[PDB]
């Protein structure tokens, strides 16, 4: 075939998770966990 | 060169196309071209075929005072 | 344990623990706590073959 | 002077990068931890175990749902010969329509990865049969992670926090672990074959609406208990019974046949059943052996103190001298962590040597490529689990040892004469290195120059003599089990070799991998692999006794475990702690199983392909591991795409590339060291410093990362190179000349 | 330290010249240049001929020109 | 072991005899071959039987272990040698080749000279002789 | 506080940094008889002065790499300061005005353990408890 | 700020003192020894942890050890 | 017969059980 | 001293070998 598809159920739903999790999400994530290694103890 | 003038090269343009994936370095010319000394056994090219082992024992050997 | 004598070392931490060497010379002020200079004929690691030790972890050998 | 780490203040005020990173590699040392006590230090070994249980949980958990989801469970189950099993499905945004079209395989219409786990082969012989009942089972692992997720969390508080007396309680957890942890779990899993797998091996549809009214045997219940015990094993399964079937299929849920199954080439579930029903009865007994509360039991104490032999003088137990090892061991965790580990990587290693030999799951001999990965698997987890086992032994000398408790026991009779030990192993090492590499470089010259009639060929005898003691007539020795006229192979007073006309005739089949024939080109590898473990027990074992210090640095216990070194002065000493021979271990480790799994992939090589007398002839020398092996079967794997196409193994063809740069950047930490980087470091940050337009400015100074993590650093990526490398090749080269 | 550098410059051009010696003498008496000089196409240039020892004479294989 | 036939009954060596040139090597060793237990493949092998190789399976590790304990013992015994003359120093860097072969002589009945270094306790340094670390 | 010539110098890359005038900065200052040229220790040649010589160093070790360099001059009058940002100036090298390798009264025993070091406790013994084997107050 | 402990072991030598590139060690007055001196650590957050000091001690399983602790912005020794 | 749509979203909502669950231990644990 | 009970468990282990090796060069059944 020429394009990503699902034959299994909610077929839509790697669509928009692999985005997600893997160069969406993790630079919100790298930032937050940043945030939290460089806190200055006051 | 044969009869007519059309040259056919050692491996045949392989370099043009496969030489530009560093997976076509590993079989196009590692692999390929390393024919001549595995199977050298039993051959007058024998020694270099235990040279060529020779050279990866010393490599993996150097490993152990780095 | 005067000087000449040869003499065995009971220092855990030391190179030459249960091994032989002369004494090379004894202090005499007695407050030095490590008098005795005891030389060894094998050097212990890129260095020295001598080192001062007190009068209580020495038995001499002979 | 960061918040972060809050567990070690002086790591916090480290104004260099080296504290994000040292951070990570000392978060879980808990027993290092600044305002640490010991009553502290259990309760957090104690919540951590949870998180960590429940990971496993929700891990499996992601096995089933994805097999549930996007596997071919259903479709695998009517065919589990001639069709694969999809791991999950791919989204990979970015393959063009050759990798689309080429990852569309085993009967999916999207993008897929077959499954090489065998968890297909597991599920479809504990009995399960519906996509349904996978996800339930996904579905009740992810709340069965949540109680313990939970569990975690409530033995943190201070109401139901555990105290520092429970958790030295060392005779009540070995009485509950061996009686309810393993004998009522194997009990249990006996009782999840005798009710769901047998019968759903033979047919019939047993489920949670179902159990309860269908007995699994016509005489249950009442046989057991009057002792007419027999009647369990009264008629078994035939021989031409086909799986999953009731065509051929019998009665008997506890019987012991001993061999295959002669159509899943696998163990008789029947047999099974009646194994952990065996070993429950075993664990169980065995956990009523040590008193808790009822004066009635063993005191492991006093079983170290006891000098009385029934009267005669003794120094203890096996006249060894054993006092104040239990208050060493209760008191020492990484000696508990390094029995465990210990432990844990025997049966590792014995998981692979007999789920390859003694196939579990049915039609897992067939599916060759699963069967290949889950040996090598094993091994590569055993070995770690046996340089973490010397790992925590060195711990265990530095910290947590004295020699006042220890005065004139087993323990300190060993560093009197460590030096004793450590040369004994340095001599094996030399004579098995000497005498494998000179035997095998002398079969290389030989071949080399055409005279490979003069090879030193040493038949292996002493384990023909164990296949011919344990039934293989091939050779001829004819004794004990190969002589039908013996007093073993007929145990003459009673007869009850019920296990022995099975067990002969599967032993004796040469389509299988119990007890494979064995030749001179398998005595030389024993010997390699003899000489591995050898020197990688020396150099841990080395490291565990000189961790205390040696004539080098007599001072070794102050300066920790894992620390650089201690200078230039006295010659050098590079890679002095004991942290250092773990770290050279592990080379020898992985070295040592790429030469356990390579033996085990080319001889099983050999034998799938038919080609056996390959292995045969070609294996004594050593051009032939190299060309035979390595160059012959790399064909496949390296041709997964060329400028012509790709295939499905394009994506190991990829990791088998990605794991040579992984293991080439290891050398980079490995070969170079800190003080160049620094000196590097010093430049470019002289360079941002005195550009314009760069806004930005480091909050903790950049350092060359130290000396001690980049053997660390480059460790990781040796060991990562050396395993997706490795990996690659196995998969692509079994899962290319077959199914 | 400049007496000794010229003095061992002698010393190694004595090194070059044994060596450049024993490739000449080898390309006397040892080798097919006479064979090869007749014919530079299809005979292999070959000095350093083997000692039949060891089973090692596999090496000395056919140049051409017997 | 009873898969393992001699070359003389085996027909996968007998080719080996059959295309085999001479020229020093395949002839005067491989007659020597035919008297070895040899496998299902034409290959000579060491097999540990009975006393049909008792003998063969201990001459070459007699001549290898007298052999092995005289470099060793010759090696040993000049040690003590120059220890005791107090100039073992240099004594090793510039070995003294008359008295390095007077003791390989004493070496050549070396197995009986070691069983007189034990039987006088001579042989074996006594444990806190012995230059150690703390343990 | 300070004071001197400063050096005969085209500057330099490897002077000092961000750091000097942020966290804290060094200055060694010395008296040379004659006009010649030594070795930088932060990469180059200077030519020292006539009279009092100042030069403002990024660390430590570079002052007392400058210092033994001096006394290879046969410059044995230098003093080395620590200048932090705010602006005071400490005086911290020689500290008593007498060089370290002399021995002075009225110094300390300071960091020294009344004992051999080979009797050091055994980690066990300080386990869970804020100390270290080496400070150890056990003889 | 690592830690420069000085045992009774001394000779007063006075070589660890010469070694030391950042002035931590200095001789103070003693009796234990002919030379009546000792060496002693008043600077040790000076220490950058060279153990160049060690390299120089003399006395058999040397007297002065440098005990590699919590490394700050001058025991690294950092001119950024 | 695969798994039906809304059973992979019932998975969704229950394995956000043990997702906070999570968070109740790792906070616990005083991160 | 005499060596009582590290002989009588090398020997015990000694013979429990010779016992294997008697089946192994085929001389006890
Ligand atoms: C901000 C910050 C900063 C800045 C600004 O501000 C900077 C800048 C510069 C300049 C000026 C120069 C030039 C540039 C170029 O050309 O190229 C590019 C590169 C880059 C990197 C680029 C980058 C840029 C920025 C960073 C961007 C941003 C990004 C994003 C934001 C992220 C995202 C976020 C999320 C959360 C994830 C450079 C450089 C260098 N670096 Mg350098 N940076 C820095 C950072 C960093 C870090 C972290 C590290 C580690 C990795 C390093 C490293 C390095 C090295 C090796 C070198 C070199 O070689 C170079 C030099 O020396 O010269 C000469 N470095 N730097
Ligand atoms: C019946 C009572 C019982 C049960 C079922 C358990 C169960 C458990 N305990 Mg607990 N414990 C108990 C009583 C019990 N305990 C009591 C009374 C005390 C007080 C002293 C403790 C104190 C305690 C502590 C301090 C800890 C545990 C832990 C654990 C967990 C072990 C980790 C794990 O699951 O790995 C896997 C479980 C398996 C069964 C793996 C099986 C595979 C093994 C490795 C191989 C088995 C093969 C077999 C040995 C072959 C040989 C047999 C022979 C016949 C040949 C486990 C769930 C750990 C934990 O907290 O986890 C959260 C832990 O830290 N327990
Ligand atoms: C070369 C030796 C070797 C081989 C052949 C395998 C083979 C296998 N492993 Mg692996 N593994 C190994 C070494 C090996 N392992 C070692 C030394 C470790 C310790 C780190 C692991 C830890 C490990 C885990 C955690 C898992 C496996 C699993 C598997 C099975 C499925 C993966 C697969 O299809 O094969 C592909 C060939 C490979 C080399 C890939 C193996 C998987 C890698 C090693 C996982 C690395 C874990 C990593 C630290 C976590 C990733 C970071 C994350 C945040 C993204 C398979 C039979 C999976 C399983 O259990 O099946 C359900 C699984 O969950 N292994
Ligand atoms: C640890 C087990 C595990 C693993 C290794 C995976 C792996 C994967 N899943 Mg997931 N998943 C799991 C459990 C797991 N799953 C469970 C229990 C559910 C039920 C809710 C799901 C539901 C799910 C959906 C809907 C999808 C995936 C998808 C994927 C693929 C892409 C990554 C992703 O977006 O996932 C996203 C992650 C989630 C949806 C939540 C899973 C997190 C689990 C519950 C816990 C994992 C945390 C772990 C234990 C802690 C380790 C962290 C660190 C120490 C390493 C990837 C192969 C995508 C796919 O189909 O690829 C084509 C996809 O869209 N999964
Ligand atoms: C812990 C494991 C376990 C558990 C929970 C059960 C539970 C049960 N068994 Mg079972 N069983 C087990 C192990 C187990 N068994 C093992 C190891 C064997 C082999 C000896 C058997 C052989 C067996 C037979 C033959 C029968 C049961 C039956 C039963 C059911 C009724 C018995 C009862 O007391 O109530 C019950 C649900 C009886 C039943 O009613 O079947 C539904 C029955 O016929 N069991
Ligand atoms: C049950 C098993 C177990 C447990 C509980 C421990 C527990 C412990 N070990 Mg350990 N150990 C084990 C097994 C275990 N070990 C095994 C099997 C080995 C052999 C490898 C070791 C060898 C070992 C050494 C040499 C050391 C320890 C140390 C420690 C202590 C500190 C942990 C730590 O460093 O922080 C957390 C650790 C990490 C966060 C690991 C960092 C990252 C690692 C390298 C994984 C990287 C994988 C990589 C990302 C995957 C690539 C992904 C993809 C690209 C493929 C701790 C008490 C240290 C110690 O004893 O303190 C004094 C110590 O130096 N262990
Ligand atoms: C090809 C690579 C190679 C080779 C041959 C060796 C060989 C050896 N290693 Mg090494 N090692 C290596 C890589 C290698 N290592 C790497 C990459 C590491 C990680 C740094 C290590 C780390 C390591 C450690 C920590 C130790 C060893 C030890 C040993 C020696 C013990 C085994 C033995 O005696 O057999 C016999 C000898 C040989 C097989 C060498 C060949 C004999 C030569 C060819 C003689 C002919 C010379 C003549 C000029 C021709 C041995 C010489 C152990 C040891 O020293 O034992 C006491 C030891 O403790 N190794
Ligand atoms: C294959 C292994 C390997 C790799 C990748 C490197 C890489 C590097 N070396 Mg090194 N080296 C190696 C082996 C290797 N070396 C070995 C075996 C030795 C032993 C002698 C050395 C000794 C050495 C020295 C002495 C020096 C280097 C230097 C360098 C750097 C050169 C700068 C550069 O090329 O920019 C390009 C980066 C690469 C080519 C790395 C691969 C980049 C990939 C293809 C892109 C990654 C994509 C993306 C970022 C991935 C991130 C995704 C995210 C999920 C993580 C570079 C990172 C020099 C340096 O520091 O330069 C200033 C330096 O002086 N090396
Ligand atoms: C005559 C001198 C001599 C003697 C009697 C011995 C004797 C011994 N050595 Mg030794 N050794 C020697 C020289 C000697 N060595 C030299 C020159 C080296 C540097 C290459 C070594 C390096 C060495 C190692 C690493 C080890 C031994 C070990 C041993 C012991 C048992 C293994 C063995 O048979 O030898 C082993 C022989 C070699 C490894 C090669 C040396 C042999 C040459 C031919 C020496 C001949 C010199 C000549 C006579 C003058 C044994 C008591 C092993 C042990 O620790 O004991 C249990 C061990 O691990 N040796
Ligand atoms: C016969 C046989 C066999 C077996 C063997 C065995 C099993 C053994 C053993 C044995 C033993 C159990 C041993 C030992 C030991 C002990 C000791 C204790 C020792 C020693 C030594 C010494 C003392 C040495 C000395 C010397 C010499 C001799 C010379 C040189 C010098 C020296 C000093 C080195 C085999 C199969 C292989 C082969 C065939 C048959
Ligand atoms: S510590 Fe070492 S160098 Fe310093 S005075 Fe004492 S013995 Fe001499």
């Amino acid at each position: 075939m020429t394009q990503l598809t699902g034959d299994y159920a909610a077929s839509w739903l790697p669509w928009i998770m692999i985005p997600l999790v893997f160069y969406i999400l993790p630079f919100p994530v790298f930032a937050i966990l940043f945030l939290w290694i460089q806190k200055e103890a006051s | 060169v044969g009869a007519d003038g059309v040259v056919t090269h050692i491996t045949g343009g392989n370099f043009a196309t496969s030489s530009i994936t560093n997976n076509g370095w590993l079989r196009d010319f590692l692999w390929a071209q390393s024919t001549q000394v595995i199977t050298s056994y039993n051959t007058s090219l024998s020694a270099y075929g235990l040279m060529f082992l020779g050279g990866h024992f010393i490599f993996g050997f150097s490993l152990m005072f780095l | 344990v005067q000087r000449g004598s040869k003499v065995r070392i009971l220092r855990p931490e030391s190179y030459w623990f249960q091994d032989v060497g002369t004494v090379a010379s004894i202090e005499q002020g007695g407050t030095s706590r490590y008098p005795v200079i005891v030389r060894f004929d094998k050097v212990n690691y890129a260095g020295v073959n001598t080192n001062n030790f007190a009068q209580d972890e020495l038995v001499e050998v002979e | 002077a960061t918040k972060f780490p809050k567990f070690s203040q002086d790591l916090a005020n480290d104004p260099t990068t080296r504290r994000i990173f040292y951070a990570i590699a000392t978060a879980h040392d808990f027993e290092s931890h600044d305002g640490m006590t010991e009553e502290n230090l259990y309760q957090r070994i104690f919540a951590s175990h949870f998180g960590h249980l429940a990971i496993i949980f929700l891990w499996a958990s992601g096995i089933l749902f994805h097999v549930a989801w996007q596997g071919n469970f259903e479709v695998w189950i009517k065919d589990p010969v001639h069709v694969r099993p999809i791991a999950h499905a791919i989204w990979d945004a970015q393959f063009g329509p050759g990798a689309i079209k080429a990852f569309t395989q085993a009967g999916a219409r999207n993008p897929v990865d077959i499954c090489y786990s065998g968890v297909y082969h597991w599920w479809y012989t504990i009995g399960l049969r519906t996509n349904t009942e996978l996800y339930v089972g996904a579905l009740f692992l992810i709340l069965l992670a949540a109680v313990f997720l939970f569990a975690g969390w409530l033995h943190l508080q201070p109401r139901y926090r555990p105290n520092l007396g429970w958790f030295k309680n060392s005779e009540a957890r070995l009485n509950h672990h061996l009686a309810g942890l393993f004998g009522v779990s194997s009990l249990a899993w006996a009782g999840h074959l005798v009710h769901v797998a047998i019968p759903e091996s033979r047919g019939q549809h047993v489920g949670w609406d179902n159990f309860l009214s269908t007995p699994p045997h016509p005489a249950g219940l009442w046989a057991f208990f009057t002792g007419n015990w027999g009647a369990y094993a009264q008629n078994p399964d035939t021989a031409e019974h086909v799986f999953s079937t009731s065509q051929g299929a019998g009665t008997a849920i506890l019987t012991f046949l001993g061999g295959f199954h002669p159509q899943t080439q696998s163990l008789w579930l029947t047999d099974m059943a009646h194994h952990h029903l065996a070993i429950a009865v075993v664990l169980i007994i065995a956990g009523h052996m040590y008193r808790t509360n009822w004066r009635i039991g063993h005191s492991i104490k006093e079983m170290m103190d006891s000098k009385t032999f029934f009267g005669r003088k003794v120094e203890g137990p096996f006249n060894l001298p054993h006092q104040g090892l239990y208050e060493t061991v209760n008191n020492s965790l990484h000696f508990q962590l390094s029995l465990a580990l210990a432990c844990l990587g025997v049966a590792s290693s014995l998981t692979a040597q007999h789920m390859y030999s003694m196939p579990p799951y049915a039609f897992i001999a067939k599916d060759f490529t699963t069967m290949a990965a889950l040996y090598t698997h094993h091994q590569y987890i055993a070995g770690f689990l046996m340089v973490g086992a010397f790992s925590h032994a060195a711990i265990f000398w530095i910290k947590d040892y004295d020699p006042e408790q220890n005065k004139g026991n087993v323990l300190e009779r060993v560093l009197k004469h460590k030096e004793a030990i450590i040369a004994h192993l340095s001599w094996v090492s030399l004579f098995l290195g000497f005498h494998t590499l000179g035997l095998y470089v002398h079969n290389d010259v030989e071949v080399a120059f055409g005279a490979a009639d003069k090879q030193i060929l040493i038949e292996p005898v002493f384990a023909q003599f164990i296949q011919s003691a344990n039934g293989k007539i091939l050779y001829g020795f004819h004794t004990l089990l190969s002589n039908p006229d013996s007093i073993a192979f007929t145990a003459w007073p009673n007869h009850a070799n019920v296990w022995l006309p099975g067990w002969l005739d599967a032993i004796n089949n040469g389509t299988n991998s119990l007890f494979l024939t064995i030749g001179p080109g398998d005595f030389y590898v024993h010997h390699a692999i003899a000489l591995g473990l050898h020197v990688t027990t020396l150099i841990l074992v080395k490291g565990a006794l000189d961790a205390r210090g040696s004539k080098l640095m007599p001072d070794k216990k102050d300066f920790g475990y894992a620390f650089p070194c201690d200078g230039p002065g006295r010659g050098g000493t590079c890679d002095i702690s004991a942290w250092d021979a773990s770290y050279l271990a592990v080379f020898w480790m992985l070295n040592t199983l790429g030469w356990v799994t390579f033996y085990w992939h080319w001889k099983h090589l050999s034998i799938w392909q038919g080609n056996v007398a390959q292995f045969n002839e070609s294996s004594t020398y050593l051009m032939g591991w190299f060309r035979d092996y390595l160059w012959a079967n790399s064909a496949q794997l390296i041709n997964g795409y060329n400028p012509y196409g790709t295939n499905n193994l394009a994506v190991w063809a990829w990791m088998f590339l990605f794991g040579h740069l992984a293991w080439a950047v290891s050398f980079m930490f490995l070969i170079t060291w800190r003080g160049y980087w620094q000196e590097l470091i010093e430049t470019l940050a002289w360079a941002h410093e005195q550009t314009p337009l760069s806004f930005g400015y480091w909050r903790d100074k950049p350092v060359a990362l130290s000396i001690v993590q980049a053997r660390l650093v480059g460790l990781t990526h040796f060991t990562v190179g050396y395993i997706a490398t490795y990996g690659a090749f196995l998969i692509a080269s079994t899962a290319s000349k077959f199914g | 330290i400049s007496r000794k550098i010229f003095a061992a410059h002698f010393g190694h051009l004595a090194v070059v010249f044994i060596w450049l010696s024993g490739m000449y003498f080898h390309g006397a008496r040892f080798s097919n240049f006479e064979a090869w000089m007749a014919n530079p196409t299809g005979i292999k240039p070959s000095a350093q001929v083997v000692w039949p020892i060891f089973g090692q004479e596999i090496l000395n294989g056919d140049m051409g020109g017997g | 072991n009873t898969t393992l036939v001699p070359c003389y009954k085996s027909p996968a060596f007998v080719e080996r005899m059959k295309n085999a040139p001479d020229s020093y090597y395949t002839t005067k060793p491989l007659k020597a071959y035919s008297q070895l237990l040899c496998g299902e493949d034409g290959l000579p092998r060491i097999a540990l039987d009975r006393l049909s190789l008792a003998v063969d399976v201990a001459i070459p590790i007699a001549i290898f272990l007298y052999t092995a304990g005289f470099i060793g013992w010759s090696g040993r015994s000049y040690l003590q040698a120059i220890k005791k003359q107090d100039k073992a120093e240099e004594k090793e860097v510039f070995i003294d080749v008359p008295l390095f072969i007077s003791c390989m002589v004493m070496a050549l009945f070396w197995p009986m000279a070691v069983i007189k270094e034990l039987l006088a306790g001579e042989l074996v340094a006594k444990d806190e002789e012995i230059p150690i670390s703390v343990r | 506080t300070l004071s001197g010539q400063t050096p005969i110098f085209g500057g330099s890359t490897g002077g000092l940094l961000k750091k000097a005038e942020v966290e804290e900065k060094y200055a060694i200052t010395w008296t040379s008889p004659k006009e010649q040229v030594f070795e930088m220790p932060t990469g180059g040649a200077a030519i020292m002065r006539q009279g009092q010589n100042l030069l403002y160093l990024a660390r430590k070790e570079q002052c007392i790499a400058l210092g033994g360099q001096l006394r290879k001059f046969k410059i044995t009058d230098y003093k080395i300061y620590r200048i932090y940002p705010n602006g005071e100036t400490v005086y911290i090298h020689p500290a008593d005005g007498v060089f370290p390798e002399k021995v002075n009264q009225g110094r300390e025993k300071v960091r020294y353990n009344d004992r051999r070091i080979g009797q050091n406790p055994s980690p066990s013994k300080v386990k869970f408890s804020g100390i270290a084997t080496y400070d150890a107050p056990n003889s | 700020s690592h830690t420069v402990k000085i045992y009774d072991t001394c000779i007063g030598c006075t070589q660890c003192v010469r070694a030391c590139p950042t002035d931590v060690l200095e001789m103070v007055p003693w009796d234990g020894c002919r030379a009546g001196q000792i060496a002693s650590s008043p600077r040790t957050e000076d220490c950058v942890g060279c153990k160049r000091c060690e390299t120089a001690c003399p006395t058999d399983f040397l007297s002065i050890r440098v005990y590699l602790g919590a490394e700050t912005t001058r025991s690294m020794g950092l001119a950024y | 017969m695969s798994i039906s749509d809304t059973q992979v979203y019932i998975a969704l909502v229950v394995a956000l059980v043990p997702g906070f669950l999570a968070w109740r231990l790792a906070t616990e644990l005083y991160k | 001293p005499p060596y009582t009970f590290r002989t009588a468990w090398a020997l015990l282990l000694l013979a429990i070998n010779f016992i294997v090796a008697a089946y192994y060069f085929h001389i006890i059944e």
